[PDB]
């Protein structure tokens, strides 16, 4: 059927620029409106603008003008979106959703954003990326510490570990590092993966 | 922004109304108003467009009303999954055309049974130790509703600095859990004959104590 593909969470300082890709399937690229709807993590959801993807016509929020750009290649059926100069609160997942028909007269219905993307969370800090410290809780769990970017995987024994693991939300901490301590209710061992650092630790709990 | 109630409230079985209070350039000159459903860690899915109409594979609970200035959504026969964010959208512009949204409605679905935390405090670590850190983990995992207060005492009396907690949060079990740290230096841990993680739920306390002998 119609799938929205949005490009991979991106990790910026700020100042910088980052462009996000949106590949549309299973409709005419030419035939609807591609919007883009932007949300803080935690806090609602924020409409920025659409483009006619047919004749390329833009239209920006108030508070995206001057700093969104939107543009689309119909070649390969994907719209782009270029933020530039980010700011530490344009922390958000940023989401391509449908609109309607690109013609006058409207056949069907105006069924607004009826699919939507999977989301780019674009994180903006003036943290580097840093790899985690993870340290385990012995027993009388694994306690994965001082991370950036937001993700983090962990698996208990090579993966094998399914049962009685319970992995808690991050606090993010003054220092504008993340931490997650993740609980296990023969031999144990962490496996904590950090994708966005390319980070893999191992350790044990004894 | 159109304005709509923060949070709501239902009984299983019964159905509620969320408002949408728009102003005459959006739901009142248009009929082009949408409502969208949100889960935890999942994109917004269309519920209800143009007003009253409804997408295929929605259900009929979910029915779309508009008076004058201001937008409703009613769910008739309110279910368990039906407990997620709803957001309010519709079409504005007199001469410039624009897409504005709501601030956002948190449903409850009440009837869930009210359960007393469960709290688990771990020590410092050695290897932790060894990197001239000190950390206390406290674990709440099973309590309902999800209003917990966390305050950490070293040796019977209150400490404040270097707390780093977590807002709670809904788990598989669809009981909520928040996590707490306390901080520490090895001077301070090694110094000190007790800690304790003193959670606070619905006028009642859990504390855990740990000591470093």
């Amino acid at each position: 059927q119609v799938q929205l593909v949005q490009s991979g969470a991106e990790v910026k300082k700020p100042g910088a620029s980052v462009k996000v890709s949106c590949k549309a399937s299973g409709y005419t690229f030419t035939g609807y409106y591609m919007h883009w709807v932007r949300q803080a993590p935690g806090q609602g959801l924020e409409w920025m603008g659409w483009i006619n993807p047919n004749s390329g016509g833009t239209n920006y929020a108030q508070k995206f003008q001057g700093w969104v750009t939107m543009t689309r290649d119909t070649s390969i059926s994907t719209a782009y979106m270029e933020l530039s100069r980010l700011r530490s609160d344009d922390t958000a997942v940023y989401y391509c959703a449908r609109g309607w028909a690109t013609y006058y007269d409207i056949l069907t219905g105006y069924s607004l954003f009826d699919y939507w993307g999977q989301g780019t969370l674009v994180t903006v800090s003036s943290a580097s990326t840093k790899g985690p410290s993870v340290f385990p809780l012995a027993p009388s769990g694994c306690l994965v510490k001082d991370y950036f970017p937001e993700p983090v995987t962990v698996s208990w024994n090579s993966g094998a570990l399914t049962s009685g693991v319970h992995t808690f939300p991050a606090v993010l901490q003054s220092s504008g590092l993340y931490s997650l301590s993740s609980v296990v209710t023969q031999t144990y061992i962490c496996n904590v993966n950090h994708k966005p650092s390319n980070t893999k630790v191992d350790k044990r709990v004894e | 922004a159109l304005t709509q109630p923060a949070s709501v409230s239902g009984s299983p079985g019964q159905s509620i109304t969320i408002s949408c209070t728009g102003t005459s350039s959006d739901v009142g000159s248009y009929n082009l108003v949408s409502w969208y459903q949100q889960h935890p860690g999942k994109a917004p899915k269309l519920m209800i467009y143009e007003v009253s109409k409804r997408p295929s594979g929605v259900s009929n609970r979910f029915s779309g009303s508009k008076s004058g200035n201001t937008a409703s959504l009613t769910i008739s026969g309110l279910q368990a999954e039906d407990e997620a964010d709803y957001y309010c959208c519709s079409y504005a512009g007199s001469s410039t055309p624009h897409v504005v949204f709501g601030g956002g409605t948190k449903l409850t679905v009440l009837g869930q049974p009210k359960a007393a935390p469960s709290v688990t405090l771990f020590p410092p670590s050695s290897e932790e130790l060894q990197a001239n850190k000190a950390t206390l983990v406290c674990l709440i995992s099973d309590f309902y509703p999800g209003a917990v207060t966390v305050a950490w005492k070293a040796d019977s009396s209150p400490v404040k600095a270097g707390v780093e907690t977590t807002t709670p949060s809904k788990q598989s079990n669809n009981k909520y859990a928040a996590s707490s740290y306390l901080s520490l230096t090895p001077e301070q841990w090694k110094s000190h004959r007790s800690y304790s993680c003193q959670v606070t739920h619905e006028g009642s306390t859990v504390e855990k104590t740990v000591a470093p002998t």
